[PDB]
RNA sequence: GAGCUAGCCCUGGCCAGGGUGAAGCUGGGGUGAGACCCAGUGGAGGCCCGAACCGGUGGGGGAUGCAAACCCCUCGGAUGA
RNA sequence: GAAUGCCGGCAUGAGUAACGAUAAAGAGGGUGAGAAUCCCUCUCGCCGUAAGCCCAAGGGUUCCUACGCAAUGGUCGUCAGCGUAGGGUUAGGCGGGACCUAAGGUGAAGCCGAAAGGCGUAGCCGAAGGGCAGCCGGUUAAUAUUCCGGCCCUUCCCGCAGGUGCGAUGGGGGGACGCUCUAGGCUAGGGGGACCGGAGCCAUGGACGAGCCCGGCCAGAAGCGCAGGGUGGGAGGUAGGCAAAUCCGCCUCCCAACAAGCUCUGCGUGGUGGGGAAGCCCGGGUGACAACCCCCCGAAGCCAGGGAGCCAAGAAAAGCCUCUAAGCACAACCUGCGGGAACCCGUACCGCAAACCGACACAGGUGGGCGGGUGCAAGAGCACUCAGGCGCGCGGGAGAACCCUCGCCAAGGAACUCUGCAAGUUGGCCCCGUAACUUCGGGAGAAGGGGUGCUCCCUGGGGUGAUGAGCCCCGGGGAGCCGCAGUGAACAGGCUCUGGCGACUGUUUACCAAAAACACAGCUCUCUGCGAACUCGUAAGAGGAGGUAUAGGGAGCGACGCUUGCCCGGUGCCGGAAGGUCAAGGGGAGGGGUGCAAGCCCCGAACCGAAGCCCCGGUGAACGGCGGCCGUAACUAUAACGGUCCUAAGGUAGCGAAAUUCCUUGUCGGGUAAGUUCCGACCUGCACGAAAAGCGUAACGACCGGAGCGCUGUCUCGGCGAGGGACCCGGUGAAAUUGAACUGGCCGUGAAGAUGCGGCCUACCCGUGGCAGGACGAAAAGACCCCGUGGAGCUUUACUGCAGCC
RNA sequence: CGAUGUCGGCUCGUCGCAUCCUGGGGCUGAAGAAGGUCCCAAGGGUUGGGCUGUUCGCCCAUUAAAGCGGCACGCGAGCUG
RNA sequence: UGGGAGAGGGUGGUGGAAUUCCCGGAGUAGCGGUGAAAUGCGCAGAUACCGGGAGGAACGCCGAUGGCGAAGGCAGCCACCUGGUCCACCCGUGACGCUGAGGCGCGAAAGCGUGGGGAGCAAACCGGAUUAGAUACCCGGGUAGUCCACGCCCUAAACG
RNA sequence: CCGAGGGUAGGGCCCGUGACUGGGGCGAAGUCGUAACAAGGUAGCUGUACCGGAAGGUGCGGCUGGAU
RNA sequence: GCGGGGUGGAGCAGCCUGGUAGCUCGUCGGGCUCAUAACCCGAAGGUCGUCGGUUCAAAUCCGGCCCCCGCAACCA
């Protein structure tokens, strides 16, 4: 049937993307997070 | 003159339609027209706030001139009568004398090819807007100015009209389609005349897609749902409504008062609505 | 977190073929004038049959599955909420 | 040593299930250490509105070539989407950006919020919408509207010529729009040709033929032709389009008004450039100087911004054209010609799937376009088949039970069973015919029946063309032929009667309920005068609505028909400037503390004092409620009648053993041989009843009852047959479960149901196919039940708070 | 209670005997026939339908007869639901 | 041809008296109602009186034993549109007449549908009296309806 | 070919009959009330509407076949 | 199981709070009327379901017994 992950790039950078991210509070502090523990990718790869 | 149909659908077997007998245009006036933006009852933090709304055929919104008091003495010839769908009532185009083009809501009996006038010394006639003071006592009137050069906001749907009953100081005193006694200040302008399409009520929607046609999306009863959704939710099997009867917000909706008591407007209002 | 799902918004797209034959219109008849009757034309509809498409009624199978809801037969809607 | 402990390792089940659609294979020849599985050939089968082809997402080198086979591949592997390496994606015109707006997002100005932040006009961003200039063919192992050939076209810069009041982010026009139906003329595509071109073929009884087989085009600037779209011309006035305006709008006058003219697309033709089959040789050559023509069918695509009808009344902005303002008129813009300039990103490959989403090379899911031929009335249905693509990554045998999917069955024909569940029957088209009832539409495909192929003769009308031949499309009548059978295969309703519920088409518990539930038009009550009520928000601000009582919110009821009784004592809502109570506050009789005292400080009666409550009324389609006992008629029985008590008032019409009836399978009638169900009645209604509506109602229903006809493997009652499994052999090889086990029966005993204790009996050792009585078999720390001063959802006249409102 | 699945049907039986029939008896208010009652006897047999989920029961048509019980109210790793 | 009386019909308009409700003023202990009462109303200020407003229905005197119409029926006043009818003159047509099964139209009240309207009155209904009872007659309330528009119904002691 | 008639299916009319149900007619001495005839103790009758154990009552309009 | 009830002939007060039985109707007697009903004037009638008990004293308060109404009978 239909699943749901439902591959969408543009929906993808839009939702989770850096920018999206750096609009928020909430967004800036999953940043800091992630560099504070040292994530290779602060943010879900996605082609553009 | 509403028209009905032959039962040759169970649907169409109760449906009317309006007559259409007055428009004589039917493609509005280009320079007249902006697009109407649908809400679907979302407000702006996009939260359903009017419930039911909705999937309604798409609509331009026809600019609608409820001033007059614009072009006082400048008269107009009623080049049209159109079809409106986002209110009851029909519209009438005026040509100006002026060169500009402009609507109003079709008052009954008015005639394309007329002349409509406003102004302290317009004449009464259907079709014209003076301020109220200058009306004759007696005169039905709709279009109604609430208050001076803020527009007309009494008695404006299909069939519906004012009524001059006196006059007391700088004021006048009107009849509303409620049957509301008020008084409205007499630099307040009004259009002489009925609202036209008075057949309007008799329409009968005759199918559940009619409603869906007007952005009516189905209304769900209370007693439908279950409690976290509603007062008169739950119970089991069929239930009375078991306590008063009351909105999905715990309110009482049979009879409880809701006009807010301290407000300024009530020393200008006589008596309260009619039936 | 609404890339599943529910609703709404904006912009596009889709619905083989066949059947029924509303109003209207024209002519004919009828009448003081009418209503109305007949025929032709017309092509209405949450109209009818039926693919695509959307479903999921009954049964069988599957049940460490092909599948954490599938398969077969059958069945509902298919210009419309 | 135990925690259904944690991590790891390794066992058992076991050579067991399985190896992922039953579309299917066989042989010959290659290669190689090794071949059912790789390559080639022939034969066979399968898809062909797809299982072919193109595009968009998503994926990200998977593409092509060489060299490999440890792992990946459900077997094998020499092969591969696998390993290593090298190569491959070329654009002014295709797509996106250097253009435009949509929702929405963001957001100078402005507003609001303890902070973080929330709003918000303009503007900006935002696309599969608008706008915008490239078509045919060739070439590579792998790219091509990109490279190349031919033939075209756009913008920008500059220059030349000619023209003009040039000039804009400003004004105006335009862009610019729905649904159904649809005309004319074309193209795409297709059928045929006795015509044109072609390697060849004559078989096996016949055919050297007006034979068979193959093909008979594509693109193309200007001009021309056919078909369409768009668009009136001139003047005078002007106060409106937020400056101006010769523009646009408005008024008047004249001319032209189904036209023409101008303009703009489609199609045709068109200089020219391409393509070009079978077959036969080895993707290439030839065929070939290939031919490239005529007739028919014909779109849903094109002309297009076409037409008509209808109501539910159908984006924006730019490009473009026109107007003027500053300014500038040595400019500048317009037109033609010329040269120069023309950037960034994508382009491989998969793409209904082995490369996307499903952990898998997963019978699932995935938007758009093309989708040939014949026949069946049509069609994208169905059967076959073209181009093309496949035989689904274990095989070989065997021919048991049993399982699945399928075929047939004597006699009977629902006797099966909760139930005709299931499976039969019926089945398309044409014609005949068709009942109650009805809201006059319907019910209707009612029911029921007849016809259906092929041949010969005669004949009517249409499209095309020419009015004719030919082609193609609808028909009518006669005479015949064959079979068991003519929609000969495939696709394609079983029907009728009668209740209950719901009017109806719709909607729902993704994944055990599709219904009588929800919705629904319609009906009623109620709130709401607009800065509306109401809703979200602390707020600003939004929705309501750019709406205005024929409108908007809330509630119940639920098409329609005929109707909807009585009770306002209690709760609710509505009204009531009196009275009663009432908080802070006002008031200050009278006290108190302290000081030597002026004073400072504390308490404080009457009385004025709001909403609320009390109090007086109203109100039922507001919450709700609508009696008991005793007696009475000239047979009896029963009580129209009466007596009395109680209530706020004592259930009306209609209906009734009901989706409601306990006793109950009530009683009686119908149907049956027989009827706890069903239908019709009766009425002592345990426990109907009038918008939580009452009683009906044509039509409707994958709803739930009951009956009948038809037909059947449902059954009596089973039999045979087919394929996929099951079995045997080669290959690969799980699983839950498992204290260890050397694990019988009976009668007892035992914590009360013993392989395991007693006594007896029976029993050589080990497997394979089978069946399920037991191992209180497995799975899941029982959902029931209780317990816990355990939890959560829900309710209220439980308690206590809070929002909100007064 | 870290699970002993449950009414009824179906299928498959097997056992008990307080015996429904068939076999053998005594007594009879046993003339014969046909009954009643009691004894012995478990070898075999013990029908098909209508109603209802039913077990049971009522009914229809037959029969030699249309028996009653146990087996986790036998039997869902056998099916039904 | 000329002339006449009339509530004949239809449409639009409009005037006064009265009832009721509402606002204001003034004023106080009752009003109302009946056979007699009670219910009801009233110190929360009623009844009675004055000013103002809204609204609906019906038209006093003229009015008659009258007029008009086919009947049902028609009554303030005004305008428009329109039917029937009588008289006079003796001008025109030249039997063109009478009746009329069917058909068709009209048709009081009540009643029905869809909107409106709603003062007074008032089936139903409630209450107070009476009575043995009183589902009545009398009293206080009171919903349809009475009124308008359009569409139905088609009855009558539609009688002379 | 027609054809008596047989068969299948579906309609129309008529008769008989049916649990039960509706009123009707009749029946020496039943029960309740007293609607009409006198102004019948509310003049009656009326068409229609609603209501009530029952006659009836009431509304709206009509008739005199109404007493005064 | 829980609650309520039994009193002139009928239907109901009295019970709670011990001493006292009452209201309507009916029945009997007289009146009015030609007569009956209505109406009017008088009157009779219970000894409180039954057996115990508390008490000076019981319809009354407590207990047993017999009836009579209403409510309840749930989970598997
Ligand atoms: C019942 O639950 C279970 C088994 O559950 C397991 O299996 C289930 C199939 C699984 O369900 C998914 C479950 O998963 C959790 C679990 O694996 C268990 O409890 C078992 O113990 C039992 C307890 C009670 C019962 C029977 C009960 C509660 C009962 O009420 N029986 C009634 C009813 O079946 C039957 N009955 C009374 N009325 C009528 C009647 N009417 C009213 C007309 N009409 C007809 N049948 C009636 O009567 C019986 C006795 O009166 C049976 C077993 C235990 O051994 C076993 O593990
Ligand atoms: C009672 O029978 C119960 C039924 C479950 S109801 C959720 N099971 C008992 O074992
Ligand atoms: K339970
Ligand atoms: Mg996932
Ligand atoms: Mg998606
Ligand atoms: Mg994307
Ligand atoms: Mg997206
Ligand atoms: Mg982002
Ligand atoms: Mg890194
Ligand atoms: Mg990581
Ligand atoms: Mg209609
Ligand atoms: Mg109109
Ligand atoms: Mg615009
Ligand atoms: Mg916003
Ligand atoms: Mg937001
Ligand atoms: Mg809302
Ligand atoms: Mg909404
Ligand atoms: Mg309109
Ligand atoms: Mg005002
Ligand atoms: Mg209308
Ligand atoms: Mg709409
Ligand atoms: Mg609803
Ligand atoms: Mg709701
Ligand atoms: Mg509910
Ligand atoms: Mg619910
Ligand atoms: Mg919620
Ligand atoms: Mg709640
Ligand atoms: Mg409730
Ligand atoms: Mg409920
Ligand atoms: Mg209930
Ligand atoms: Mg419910
Ligand atoms: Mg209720
Ligand atoms: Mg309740
Ligand atoms: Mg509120
Ligand atoms: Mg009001
Ligand atoms: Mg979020
Ligand atoms: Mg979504
Ligand atoms: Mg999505
Ligand atoms: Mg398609
Ligand atoms: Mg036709
Ligand atoms: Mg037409
Ligand atoms: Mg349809
Ligand atoms: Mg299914
Ligand atoms: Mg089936
Ligand atoms: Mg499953
Ligand atoms: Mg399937
Ligand atoms: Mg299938
Ligand atoms: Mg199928
Ligand atoms: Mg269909
Ligand atoms: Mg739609
Ligand atoms: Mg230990
Ligand atoms: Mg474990
Ligand atoms: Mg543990
Ligand atoms: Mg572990
Ligand atoms: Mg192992
Ligand atoms: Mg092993
Ligand atoms: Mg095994
Ligand atoms: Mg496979
Ligand atoms: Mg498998
Ligand atoms: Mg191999
Ligand atoms: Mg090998
Ligand atoms: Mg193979
Ligand atoms: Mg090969
Ligand atoms: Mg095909
Ligand atoms: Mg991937
Ligand atoms: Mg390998
Ligand atoms: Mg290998
Ligand atoms: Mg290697
Ligand atoms: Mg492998
Ligand atoms: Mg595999
Ligand atoms: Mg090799
Ligand atoms: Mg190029
Ligand atoms: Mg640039
Ligand atoms: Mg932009
Ligand atoms: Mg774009
Ligand atoms: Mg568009
Ligand atoms: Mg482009
Ligand atoms: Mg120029
Ligand atoms: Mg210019
Ligand atoms: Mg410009
Ligand atoms: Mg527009
Ligand atoms: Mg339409
Ligand atoms: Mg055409
Ligand atoms: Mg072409
Ligand atoms: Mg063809
Ligand atoms: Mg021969
Ligand atoms: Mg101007
Ligand atoms: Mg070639
Ligand atoms: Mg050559
Ligand atoms: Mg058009
Ligand atoms: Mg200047
Ligand atoms: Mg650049
Ligand atoms: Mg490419
Ligand atoms: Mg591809
Ligand atoms: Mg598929
Ligand atoms: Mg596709
Ligand atoms: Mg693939
Ligand atoms: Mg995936
Ligand atoms: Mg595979
Ligand atoms: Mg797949
Ligand atoms: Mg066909
Ligand atoms: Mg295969
Ligand atoms: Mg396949
Ligand atoms: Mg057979
Ligand atoms: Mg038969
Ligand atoms: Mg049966
Ligand atoms: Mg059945
Ligand atoms: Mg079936
Ligand atoms: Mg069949
Ligand atoms: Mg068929
Ligand atoms: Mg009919
Ligand atoms: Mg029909
Ligand atoms: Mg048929
Ligand atoms: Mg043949
Ligand atoms: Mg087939
Ligand atoms: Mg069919
Ligand atoms: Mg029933
Ligand atoms: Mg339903
Ligand atoms: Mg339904
Ligand atoms: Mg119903
Ligand atoms: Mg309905
Ligand atoms: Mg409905
Ligand atoms: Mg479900
Ligand atoms: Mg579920
Ligand atoms: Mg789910
Ligand atoms: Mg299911
Ligand atoms: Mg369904
Ligand atoms: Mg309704
Ligand atoms: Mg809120
Ligand atoms: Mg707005
Ligand atoms: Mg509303
Ligand atoms: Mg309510
Ligand atoms: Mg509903
Ligand atoms: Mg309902
Ligand atoms: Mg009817
Ligand atoms: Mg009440
Ligand atoms: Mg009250
Ligand atoms: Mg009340
Ligand atoms: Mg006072
Ligand atoms: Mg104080
Ligand atoms: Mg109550
Ligand atoms: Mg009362
Ligand atoms: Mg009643
Ligand atoms: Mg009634
Ligand atoms: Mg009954
Ligand atoms: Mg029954
Ligand atoms: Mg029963
Ligand atoms: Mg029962
Ligand atoms: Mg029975
Ligand atoms: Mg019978
Ligand atoms: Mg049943
Ligand atoms: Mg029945
Ligand atoms: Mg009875
Ligand atoms: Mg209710
Ligand atoms: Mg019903
Ligand atoms: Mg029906
Ligand atoms: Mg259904
Ligand atoms: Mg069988
Ligand atoms: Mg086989
Ligand atoms: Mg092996
Ligand atoms: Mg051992
Ligand atoms: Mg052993
Ligand atoms: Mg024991
Ligand atoms: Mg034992
Ligand atoms: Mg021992
Ligand atoms: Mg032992
Ligand atoms: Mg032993
Ligand atoms: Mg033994
Ligand atoms: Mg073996
Ligand atoms: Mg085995
Ligand atoms: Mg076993
Ligand atoms: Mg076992
Ligand atoms: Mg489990
Ligand atoms: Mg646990
Ligand atoms: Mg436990
Ligand atoms: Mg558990
Ligand atoms: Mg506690
Ligand atoms: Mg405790
Ligand atoms: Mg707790
Ligand atoms: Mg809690
Ligand atoms: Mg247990
Ligand atoms: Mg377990
Ligand atoms: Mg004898
Ligand atoms: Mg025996
Ligand atoms: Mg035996
Ligand atoms: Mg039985
Ligand atoms: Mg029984
Ligand atoms: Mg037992
Ligand atoms: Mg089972
Ligand atoms: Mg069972
Ligand atoms: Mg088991
Ligand atoms: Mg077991
Ligand atoms: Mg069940
Ligand atoms: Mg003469
Ligand atoms: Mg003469
Ligand atoms: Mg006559
Ligand atoms: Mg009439
Ligand atoms: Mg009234
Ligand atoms: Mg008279
Ligand atoms: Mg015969
Ligand atoms: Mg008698
Ligand atoms: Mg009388
Ligand atoms: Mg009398
Ligand atoms: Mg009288
Ligand atoms: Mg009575
Ligand atoms: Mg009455
Ligand atoms: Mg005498
Ligand atoms: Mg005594
Ligand atoms: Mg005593
Ligand atoms: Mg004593
Ligand atoms: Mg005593
Ligand atoms: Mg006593
Ligand atoms: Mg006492
Ligand atoms: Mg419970």
């Amino acid at each position: 049937m239909k699943r749901t992950w439902q591959p969408n790039r543009r929906k993808r950078a839009k939702t989770h993307g850096f920018r999206a991210r750096m609009r928020t509070p909430g967004g800036r502090k999953v940043l800091k997070r992630r560099r504070q523990k040292g994530r290779w990718r602060l943010t879900p790869a996605v082609r553009k | 003159a509403v028209k009905k149909f032959k039962p040759y659908t169970p649907s169409r077997r109760f449906m009317t339609v309006a007559d259409f007998s007055e428009i004589t245009k039917t493609e509005p006036e280009k320079s007249l027209v902006k697009p109407l933006k649908k809400t679907g009852g979302r407000n702006n933090q996009g939260r359903i706030t009017v419930r039911f709304r909705g999937g309604g055929h798409k609509r331009l919104y026809r600019i609608i001139d409820f001033k007059r008091w614009d072009k006082v003495g400048i008269p107009a010839k009623v080049a049209a009568i159109e079809y409106d769908p986002n209110r009851s009532a029909r519209i009438a185009l005026l040509h100006y004398v002026d060169g500009e083009k402009r609507y109003i809501i079709a008052p009954d009996g008015l005639q394309v090819g007329q002349q409509v006038v406003a102004g302290p010394d317009a004449p009464i006639q259907v079709g014209n807007a003076l301020p109220l003071r200058f009306i004759p006592v007696g005169t039905v009137v709709h279009a109604v100015e609430l208050e001076p050069k803020k527009g007309a906001k009494l008695a404006r749907a299909a069939g519906t009209s004012a009524q001059i009953q006196g006059r007391e100081g700088d004021y006048v005193i009107l009849r509303l389609p409620s049957g509301e006694l008020r008084k409205v200040h007499g630099e307040c302008y009004a259009t002489v005349g009925a609202v036209g399409n008075a057949d309007h009520k008799n329409i009968v929607l005759g199918k559940a897609g009619r409603s869906r046609w007007l952005g009516r999306r189905p209304h769900v009863r209370g007693a439908a749902m279950n409690p976290v959704d509603h007062p008169h939710g739950g119970g089991e099997g069929r239930a009375p409504r078991g306590r008063p009867p009351a909105s999905p917000w715990g309110w009482q909706t049979k009879g409880l008062k809701t006009r807010k008591r301290r407000k300024p407007s009530s020393r200008f209002i006589i008596a309260r609505r009619k039936k």
